[PDB]
């Protein structure tokens, strides 16, 4: 591939010179790197909590105290989780719920004065930031910029 | 509106069940305004703080991850995890879980090392590099000769 | 208090606007229009002023009404909008200096300098002998000698004449590495307060600990001064611990403090414990105390933003409207008759 | 009309709360005898 | 943990690795840049295929992988095998197009890198635009978002330099966005410099009246069309909203919306009262012959408010005819058993 990435042997990204027959390739391969709720989303959806239940329950009854305490406090959330009501790949967000517009109105005051329930100027910061992200993807895509604003988008959902 | 559509194609209560062919509101009166939800489809997902930062980091002790300050640090800003694989070395094999800066992931993804300096004038430190740098093998600390001295201390080629 | 505007350099100053006579006169309606009609009775206020210039010029623009403030009736009460009012009088710690047992420690009380204003340093004298002594302004601790040092008593002379009756002197000729260096003493405190700050700054911080600000212009002579000759120390060489002369300050009030400590400490000069409710230790705010307080308050806001205008007017014709602005004092003044608790 | 008041419908409250509470992630939803489904909001939740 | 310092560092650190000088790496950058362009179109050219898909793929293989395509936009490009054939004809293209092709990514990759290295650029001007109502991390953004526009209209051939070229197109960015998303009601750019001059006007009359212009003043100085009525409508829509939710009263625990009446909402008396306006009004509807009654029953009562319009065949004369004596029957025998003389309303 041209010069950007392309992966041939355990040297992972090739550059290319047309001048003198140059392949310039360098050596780091397929580094699976992320940050933010993508990463942890990931992470998620991967654990078989079972497994986790029953390394645990190995955990908790045999090393000393130290790492089986904090085994026997890991244990009680994937016991629930498993036992009766959801799966846990949920506690990421993907999609916002909005909360009805009569709870939070626009109202005429006086001469012309609004009200607004706050949350609506919360929700148009998470709005404005999601959309430009997706414009900012569009338009091309310069890692600095992604990520801030990526950030902006994560605390706004907050 | 009261049991009336927004442009009034039907008006009263009789199909009082039924949408609008060319606009669409079934209704009842402005009650269901105040009931229903919709959704923001956001960009690259974010997650709840009321999961994230709760004294127990709910992800943080089910995903073996620094329950309170690995997050923080990945989620945020960008200090990456290794999700599934990455082959190449820290000088250690590939961290299944560790999270990594951004100096060392840049290292990483497009060669060991960044090293542009450009001489001062016309012929001393141009002529220097020039005799050892198209095709000549670099070695490590190459001594370039001229102002001061243009050390290369990294790798391969130039 | 905060007439002379003294703007010198960044750029182009050396600014002096001057005040001259205060004169308001003329009410605006009278009593029962302004109750008929809704209106705040407020007698018209315009001082003369007169900035000053680096260059051959003087421009003295006579008036300026800003701030229309109300007045009282011969019964003693007001009329701010349709409905009569009243200034309801107040009650605090007076502005002093005072002595109190410590907090959870059954050991010994703590000394504490009170200075209102708010801006302005609230400190504390605290002995943990096993090897610290405890002076806080703003939080953060330093040595009560290190400061007279700065001043310029040295170990041997405070000592001696201050604690040879005071054993406790030995805690403040403790740290000597640092007591050996005077002026030294100035530069390294302020290393001890915490930005990270240029070493040089010849006497800047020490005249707002000294002169003007913080410490207070309430009348000298009985505002303060009561407080001390009778409770502890004997002078004052100006009103607060003040001095800009020689550019080595002077401090008639931070020995006598510690004075008192050892003293109270000690034994009998006096009984040396305040009963905090005493009321020469709690004063009384008559309304003027509490409309001047917004009056000034006001003229800070005022002389905030003509600061501002010296640098914006563009030659010397600079006076009226590039001066003053009476929004400030207005809404400043206003406010407290209306909305004041 | 001179008849018995009506047998109290689902409170405001009540419902704003659960919209609340759907505002933040969770989700929930009453039941019936059998851990079944029941409708507080009448029938300005399903959609369309 | 704090925003503003992190983004700041982010990209400030970047530039201070990676700052372009000022004339050889803009141009190098800028030379490949519309090298791409150049590129991406013969590619169209000898491909068929849409320079939109030649900029997609081309894309992909420098920024992304199938992660940023899936994620982003959902899902009409085949995550693997769909770019991929791209790919491959753009291997096929010999000696003379592969080089295009070649030409494409590394464009591609020096606008980003372009891009990168003119952040501060963005930040520093950005700076100056902080209180006019938008977040400085949303004004850097949208900055950012002019830079990317400059990029894509910048001609390397006439000589002038990218750093005047960004301030115009960032300039245009931010203004806009401080127009179109400062306020919780949205107001057209025309409206806003509006308001400025409105403002800006104020000042001036401030300056010598010691009274806050009366909207006299305003409408004078101003200019052309300018008037009182508009003057306090213009100020009317500058004030922002009030927080429905304030701290209220004395400040202790006062939310401004639990004193706000309803409207829609039937106060007991209004369901009573269509209760037996209803009742009574379906009583006449019924006793009276359908034929005219209905039709002003209906016309009237169920759709909108056309006597000729109103009746089925029967023209004019007898709706008239009908209408004028049923009315006043229904009326004058309801003036007897008076149950609708009470009037509802
Ligand atoms: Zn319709």
């Amino acid at each position: 591939a041209d010069g950007g990435k392309v992966k041939s042997d355990v040297y992972g990204r090739v550059e290319v010179d047309l001048v003198r027959n140059v392949v310039r390739v360098v050596e780091s391969y397929d580094i699976d790197a992320r940050m933010g709720a993508e990463a942890i989303q990931q992470l998620l959806k991967e654990l078989d909590l079972e497994a986790l239940e029953k390394e645990l329950l190995e955990e908790m009854k045999h090393p000393s105290r130290a790492r089986r305490a904090k085994a026997r406090k890991r244990l009680e959330v994937v016991r629930a989780f498993l036992d009766s009501g959801n799966r846990p790949e949920w506690m990421i967000l993907e999609a916002v719920p909005v909360l009805p517009p009569d709870l939070r109105p626009m109202v005429q005051v006086d001469g012309g004065r609004f009200a607004t329930s706050d949350l609506n100027d919360l929700y148009r910061r998470l709005i404005n930031r999601n959309n430009r992200l997706k414009k900012l993807l569009a338009q091309g895509a310069p890692e600095i910029i992604i990520r801030n604003e990526k950030r902006m988008l994560q605390e706004a959902v907050d | 509106k009261d049991y009336e559509c927004a442009c009034g194609k039907y008006k009263r209560q009789r199909f009082e069940g039924k949408v609008c062919e060319r606009c669409g509101v079934e209704v009842t009166k402005s009650i269901v305004r105040r009931y229903r939800m919709g959704h923001i489809e956001l960009a690259t997902p974010a997650a709840h703080i009321w999961f994230v930062k709760d004294v127990p980091s709910k992800i943080g002790t089910l995903l073996d991850l620094s329950a309170t300050e690995l997050e923080q640090v990945l989620y945020f800003s960008k200090y990456i995890v290794l999700d599934p694989k990455g082959a190449i070395l820290n000088g250690v094999p590939v961290e299944k879980r560790q999270l990594l800066t951004d100096e060392e992931y840049r290292e990483l993804r497009y060669g060991k090392q960044e090293t542009y300096p450009l001489p001062p004038g016309v012929d001393a430190l141009v002529k220097d590099g020039e005799e050892v740098v198209k095709g000549q093998e670099l070695a490590p600390g190459v001594v370039s000769r001229l102002d001061g001295v243009a050390l290369y201390r990294f790798p391969r080629r130039v | 208090e905060t007439f002379p505007i003294e703007e010198e350099d960044k750029g182009k100053g050396g600014l002096v606007l001057d005040f001259l006579e205060y004169r308001l006169g003329e009410p605006p309606f009278p009593q029962d229009e302004c109750r008929e009609k809704d209106l705040t009775y407020q007698a018209p206020l315009y001082a003369r002023l007169q900035l000053i210039h680096k260059d051959t010029g003087l421009i003295k623009e006579d008036e300026v009404f800003l701030g229309h403030i109300p007045l009282m009736t011969e019964d003693g009460s007001f009329i701010i909008n349709g409905a009569d009012r009243v200034i309801v009088s107040q009650i605090h710690r007076s502005p002093g200096v005072y002595f109190t047992p410590d907090p959870a420690r059954p050991g010994r009380y703590i000394a504490s300098i009170i200075p209102l204003p708010k801006r302005g340093p609230w400190i504390d004298l605290e002995v943990e002998p096993n090897g610290v002594v405890s002076m806080k302004v703003n939080k953060r601790k330093f040595p009560l000698v290190l400061l007279l040092r700065v001043l310029g008593y040295d170990q041997e002379t405070l000592a001696r004449e201050l604690g040879a009756y005071g054993e406790l002197v030995q805690g403040l000729m403790d740290e000597s590495v640092f007591a050996m260096r005077p002026e030294e003493a100035l530069i390294r405190l302020f290393t001890l307060l915490r930005p990270g700050d240029p070493p040089k700054r010849d006497k800047a911080v020490a005249y707002v600990y000294g002169l003007i600000a913080d410490p207070r212009r309430y009348d000298l002579g009985e505002a303060g001064r009561y407080k001390a000759e009778e409770k502890l120390g004997i002078r004052l060489s100006g009103r607060t611990l003040a001095r800009f002369e020689d550019g080595e300050f002077k401090d008639e009030v931070f020995l006598p403090t510690l004075r008192y400590l050892f003293a109270l400490t000690a034994g009998v000069p006096g009984h040396e414990v305040d009963d905090i409710d005493h009321l020469g230790n709690r004063r009384i705010r008559t309304v003027g105390e509490l409309m001047t307080d917004q009056f000034r308050v006001g003229l800070a806001r005022l002389a905030r933003g003509v600061r501002e205008r010296m640098l914006m007017g563009s030659e010397d014709s600079l006076t009226p409207a590039k001066l003053v602005n009476s929004r400030p004092l207005e809404a400043a003044i206003r406010e407290f008759f209306s909305r004041s608790q | 009309k001179g008849e018995d008041v009506p047998e109290p419908s689902v409170p405001e409250s009540f419902r704003v709360l659960v919209k609340e509470l759907q505002a933040l992630a969770l989700d929930v939803q009453t039941l019936d005898e059998k851990d079944n489904p029941v409708d507080i909001f009448e029938g300005l939740a399903s959609k369309r | 943990k704090i925003s503003t310092s992190d983004p700041v560092r982010q990209y400030l650190h970047e530039i201070g690795q990676v700052p372009l000088l000022t004339l050889e790496e803009e141009v190098e950058l800028a030379r490949k840049v519309e090298e791409g362009m150049e590129a991406i179109k013969k590619l169209s050219e000898i491909t068929g295929l849409d320079p939109d898909l030649i900029r997609e793929v081309v894309r992909a293989k420098i920024l992304g992988s199938a992660r940023v395509r899936h994620i982003p936009g959902l899902k009409e490009t085949l995550d693997p095998k769909t770019v991929e054939e791209i790919d491959q004809k753009l291997k096929s293209l010999p000696k003379e197009h592969k080089r295009y092709l070649h030409i494409a990514r590394e464009g591609e990759a020096a606008r980003q890198h372009l891009i990168e290295a003119n952040l501060r650029l963005v930040v520093s001007i950005a700076k100056k635009y902080t209180g006019r109502g938008l977040s400085f991390l949303d004004l850097i953004q949208e900055g950012n978002q002019g830079l990317i526009r400059a990029v894509e209209k910048f001609e390397y051939k006439r000589r002038f330099k990218f750093s005047t070229y960004a301030t115009w197109w960032i300039r245009q960015a931010i203004n806009r966005a401080i127009a179109d998303q400062a306020r919780t009601i949205r107001i057209p750019v025309h409206m806003v410099e509006t308001i400025n001059k409105l403002s800006r006007t104020a000042r001036q009359l401030q300056q010598e009246l010691g009274r806050e212009p009366t909207y006299e003043e305003i409408a004078e100085a101003m200019g052309p069309g300018w008037d009182a009525k508009r003057v306090e409508e213009t100020l009317k829509i500058a004030q922002e909203p009030v927080s429905l939710e304030t701290p209220i009263g004395d400040e202790k625990d006062s939310f401004y919306g639990d004193f706000i009446p309803d409207e829609h909402l039937p106060s007991p008396v209004d369901a009573a009262t269509q209760s037996l306006l209803s009742e009574e009004l379906e009583k006449a509807l019924s006793k009276l012959s359908e034929r005219e009654a209905m039709v002003l029953k209906l016309r009237k009562g169920l759709i909108d408010g056309e006597e000729v319009g109103a009746f089925f065949g029967v023209t004019r004369e007898r709706i008239r005819q009908i209408e004028n004596k049923a009315l006043r029957k229904l009326k004058y025998h309801e003036s007897r058993t008076r149950k609708l003389r009470d009037f509802l309303d």
